[PDB]
RNA sequence: GGGGAGCAAACCGGAUUAGAUACCCGGGUAGUCCACGCCCUAAACGAUGCGCGCUAGGUCUCUGGGUCUCCUGGGGGCCGAAGCUAACGCGUUAAGCGCGCCGCCUGGGGAGUACGGCCGCAAGGCUGAAACUCAAAGGAAUUGACGGGGGCCCGCACAAGCGGUGGA
RNA sequence: GCAGCCGCGGUAAUACGGAGGGCGCGAGCGUUACCCGGAUUCACUGGGCGUAAAGGGCGUGUAGGCGGCCUGGGGCGUCCCAUG
């Protein structure tokens, strides 16, 4: 299926924080604050010069491994992006961001993105009114991206939605704390986006 | 201080009577990803040093690269010796769609778009050597156009 | 200070060599050939003469240093004596290299200050009297072949030649390090290569004469004096 | 024998212009004489003349050059970097508006043979029709 | 069918050599020569198809013409501009820049083999595979090593000596 | 025993076998077979033939291919427009 599995570990090959987790990503326990090698028997020892297809390879993972998602579904994507008029390396940033399971993160109900897709799956979202389930659902500008009536009362939806309290929602979004709600404005230009990912190799690793 | 590169490493061999006798072969480049570009080869008898004599050797053979946006201002074919390099611009969001060695170059050079083929031989040394001069013989409606107006210009413009 | 086209002929300037050695592309600076020898055009000699001595002088009125070469027998004894009225020559040997690896060439030159060094010294009279013939010898080869070189402490902001394709080693290490070169230049000679050119012999002691000795006059012309 | 001519002429001032010749003659012809009058225009020439060789009619092609160069090899830029014939007897090469071609991202000629005239690619372009593909310059 | 001095496959005899059954020597038939008819292959080589135009020069040579210091054609060589080449080299006798047309190539061995067809009196030739098998076969250039290759030089290395070992 | 290729294994195997660890995908992953690609390695785009495979042993010339300068007609090729 999707992968479950250790994280803070994906965190440590990629060798930069990828949010994977969550309430702890943020604390001084992302073991990229006690462990920032890689994981395993070897991660202690110099590493070789990377290959240009190391490169390639491991810039693509790091921003797929960010946004949950299986190669395949990963791959069709960047090739729908291929197929746009756009700039690729862009309009790829914004159909991932598109994406259900991360609309709902980014809005904030979620803590993280694994946390999310749940809450969509288990039937605790609206779109429109009505209920969506699929993690893959591409949200669209104009959409309208609520709680379930139904799930309003969950520890962890009011417990995240008071950390709203502080924080500000991304640019292209519009967040209803006290209605629950939360609006889908328009595609995130790639500024708004600030990954630590470099598009382009992405596309380059592609290209093979 | 620019950013260096490793297009590739060899050992080689000579004779004397009891035995090979090794030297090492690097090619160095060395880019600002701003229009400047330069490759080195620099041969020592011990590996780290001749990387140093390369890197040496790039800095003084370089090329400003009239980059236009990322990518290069017209197609161009170009051969050296048995090699032969193809760089064909490209539109925003292609990337470096490049060999092995073209890429280094290019990439240091400050090109981020651009199409490529090698072909004939395709040994490093020979196409690093026909990409630097293919990218050493790029021009602009501009500098073109100095050339060809040129005998009076500046009547027109 | 200029020149006239007579004093030009009586130095035999435009006696150029036999037909046999020849550089075609020279032929935009002939007259015509008597006897199997090319007449090199003082017409046009009298008119470049004048675009390399105005080059000349400006250089000298800003400051650069010129680097005299003539390794040719004839030469040699006017390139000298013409240079020291002020600038640094080449006479005897052009050691490959001078231009472009001057650094480790100029390396020799602190060599002999420092043995120059020695030889007011006491210190001196310590060394095995083997050693010391021995070192009196390096010095002395020393003194030969670099006693105008050793004026250079930066490559020269223009290289004047006699006989371009004789010294077109100098000559490329120029071009290589985009000095200028200027050059009194016969018909043997590709004069594309000359940035600066004075066609004319480039054989005779009479002719050379006359040439250098109108560079550096009119070099402390425009040196104040 | 002779059987392109049109070759022969653009062959001409290619061999003439890497020995930078200030000019070449070539024999004349009311369509060369029109490839030259394109080439002319679009400043790969300084221009041509018509002359007589032995009271026979020629093309004097006056060649164009780039400015002097530093460094160990001075010989100017050329004008004409790459001069090419396209369509040649025993290969005939028509082409339909809609496919004729770029020459160099725009910085180059296409020279093209059409029933409107000897046109530029950008001049036959403007007036909607083709022709035979000449040559190329750049 | 004619001719046959000299030469000389095979073959005969002498030597050499571990053995020669070859290289050396003495003989010697075909053949080499002429005519006529066949054969039609070659390192048939410039290993470079023909024709035409264009792109510095120097020098040597055979051979024409001129107002024959020199100029101007056509050959044959060497050296070289530009250029070309993997290099070696080529370089107005192109292997450079171009157009026309023909022939040919597409990994090594198998193989110029097999089969078929054509020619041939014959010997045989032209045309010409695959199965299989290898992972190379190749070209030029570099360093070295070696040569019953060359050149110059050295060591009690030989030679010139004096004295020994090998025998007891 | 591995082995697509170059190769690995003859007592220290990152190449066999097991283990730990890692990488890549994930209800799928590998293998074999076949097409296209890479293969400008049949080269129209886009290759060659002095020595790498490659100029016919040389000529004559048939079909065919190709062919100087000026002017004018035809408009087959070719090009443009409208329409099916
Ligand atoms: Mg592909
Ligand atoms: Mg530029
Ligand atoms: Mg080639
Ligand atoms: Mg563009
Ligand atoms: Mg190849
Ligand atoms: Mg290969
Ligand atoms: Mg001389
Ligand atoms: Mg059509
Ligand atoms: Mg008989
Ligand atoms: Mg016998
Ligand atoms: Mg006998
Ligand atoms: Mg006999
Ligand atoms: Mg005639
Ligand atoms: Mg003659
Ligand atoms: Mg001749
Ligand atoms: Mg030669
Ligand atoms: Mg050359
Ligand atoms: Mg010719
Ligand atoms: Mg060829
Ligand atoms: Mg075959
Ligand atoms: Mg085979
Ligand atoms: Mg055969
Ligand atoms: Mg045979
Ligand atoms: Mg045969
Ligand atoms: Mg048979
Ligand atoms: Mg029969
Ligand atoms: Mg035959
Ligand atoms: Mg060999
Ligand atoms: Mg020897
Ligand atoms: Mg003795
Ligand atoms: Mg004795
Ligand atoms: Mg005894
Ligand atoms: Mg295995
Ligand atoms: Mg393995
Ligand atoms: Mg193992
Ligand atoms: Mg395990
Ligand atoms: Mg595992
Ligand atoms: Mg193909
Ligand atoms: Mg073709
Ligand atoms: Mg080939
Ligand atoms: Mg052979
Ligand atoms: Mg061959
Ligand atoms: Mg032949
Ligand atoms: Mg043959
Ligand atoms: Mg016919
Ligand atoms: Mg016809
Ligand atoms: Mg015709
Ligand atoms: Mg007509
Ligand atoms: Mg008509
Ligand atoms: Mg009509
Ligand atoms: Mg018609
Ligand atoms: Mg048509
Ligand atoms: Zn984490």
């Amino acid at each position: 299926g999707r992968y479950i599995g250790p994280v803070c570990r994906l965190c440590r090959r990629e060798g930069v924080k990828l949010y994977l987790k969550g309430e702890r990503c943020y604390s001084p326990k992302c073991a990229m604050e006690r462990r920032p090698y890689p994981p395993g028997q070897h991660g202690q020892k110099r590493a070789r010069r990377p290959s240009d297809y190391a490169v390639r390879l491991r810039e693509k993972q790091k921003l797929r491994r960010i946004y949950g998602i299986s190669e395949r579904q990963f791959r069709n994507l960047f090739e729908e992006a291929s197929k746009k008029k756009g700039v690729t390396g862009s309009v790829f940033l914004g159909l991932l961001e598109s994406r259900l399971d991360n609309v709902v993160y980014r809005l904030g109900f979620a803590v993280s993105r694994r946390q999310a897709r749940q809450l969509v799956r288990h039937g605790h979202i609206t779109v429109n009114g009505r209920r969506v389930d699929l993690p893959s659902y591409r949200v669209r500008p104009g959409d309208e991206i609520a709680v379930a009536e139904k799930s309003r009362n969950l520890e962890l939806i009011r417990q995240n939605l008071e950390a709203m309290k502080g924080r500000k929602v991304g640019p292209w979004l519009s967040l209803d704390v006290e209605g629950m709600k939360g609006k889908f404005l328009r595609l995130p230009d790639r500024e708004d986006l600030a990954l630590p990912v470099n598009e382009q190799l992405v596309i380059e690793f592609y290209s093979r | 201080d620019f950013e260096e590169k490793m297009i590739l490493i060899r050992r080689t061999a000579r004779m004397q009577a009891g035995g090979r006798r090794f030297r090492f072969g690097a090619l160095v480049v060395v880019g600002d990803r701003q229009g400047r570009v330069g490759l080195g080869f620099g041969k020592a008898p011990e590996v780290p040093l001749a990387v140093q004599k390369a890197g040496y050797y790039a800095r003084r053979n370089m090329v400003e690269v009239p980059l236009q946006n990322g990518t290069i201002p017209h197609e161009i074919e170009v051969e050296f010796g048995a090699s032969k390099i193809v760089l064909k611009p490209a539109a925003p969001g292609t990337g470096v769609i490049a060999g092995a060695v073209p890429r280094a170059i290019l990439e240091l050079a400050g090109v981020t778009d651009i199409l490529t083929k090698e072909l004939g031989s395709r040994n490093p040394i020979n196409i690093a050597y026909a990409t630097m001069e293919a990218l050493r013989q790029l021009r602009t409606k501009a500098d073109v156009e100095r050339l060809r107006k040129g005998e009076a210009h500046a009547q027109a413009q | 200070v200029e020149i006239t086209v007579k004093e030009l002929l009586e130095a035999g300037v435009h006696f150029g060599h036999e037909r046999k050695r020849w550089n075609p592309k020279f032929a935009r600076y002939i007259y015509a050939e008597r006897n199997g020898i090319h007449i090199i055009d003082l017409q046009k000699t009298m008119e470049e003469l004048e675009r390399t001595f105005r080059f000349i002088e400006d250089l000298a009125m800003r400051g650069g240093t010129i680097l005299f070469v003539g390794t040719k027998k004839q030469a040699q004894d006017i390139v000298r004596m013409e240079a020291e009225r002020g600038m640094p020559y080449v006479n005897q040997r052009w050691l490959g290299g001078m231009l472009t690896n001057f650094k480790t060439i100029s390396q020799r030159v602190h060599r002999l200050e420092e043995l120059e060094a020695l030889f007011a010294s006491p210190e001196i009279e310590e060394r095995p009297k083997k050693e010391q013939v021995r070192l009196k010898h390096e010095l002395e080869r020393l003194q030969k072949y670099l006693s105008g070189f050793r004026l250079l402490k930066r490559l020269p902001d223009a290289i004047f030649v006699v006989d371009p394709t004789k010294e077109a080693i100098a000559v490329r290490e120029a071009r290589k390090l985009f000095i200028p070169v200027i050059a009194l230049a016969d018909t043997d000679s590709d004069p594309d290569l000359v940035d600066y050119i004075i066609p004319g012999n480039d054989d005779a002691i009479r002719s050379i004469q006359l040439i250098l000795s109108r560079a550096v006059d009119l070099i402390i012309q425009a040196r104040g004096g | 024998m002779l059987t392109d001519p049109i070759a022969d002429m653009l062959t001409r001032i290619r061999n003439a212009t890497r020995v930078y010749k200030e000019s070449t003659d070539v024999p004349a012809s009311r369509f060369k004489e029109e490839i030259l009058r394109i080439l002319a225009r679009e400043g790969f020439i300084k221009g041509y003349e018509r002359v007589d060789v032995d009271g026979k009619p020629y093309l004097r092609v006056y060649l164009k050059y780039g400015p002097r160069r530093q460094g160990p090899d001075p010989r100017p830029e050329q004008v004409i970097h790459h001069i090419r014939r396209i369509s040649k007897p025993g290969r005939r090469v028509y082409v339909g508006v809609k496919e004729i071609p770029r020459v160099r991202r725009g910085l180059g000629i296409a020279i093209l043979s059409t029933s409107k005239g000897v046109l530029t690619d950008r001049e036959a372009r403007k007036l909607g029709v083709g022709g035979e593909l000449i040559c190329e310059v750049w």
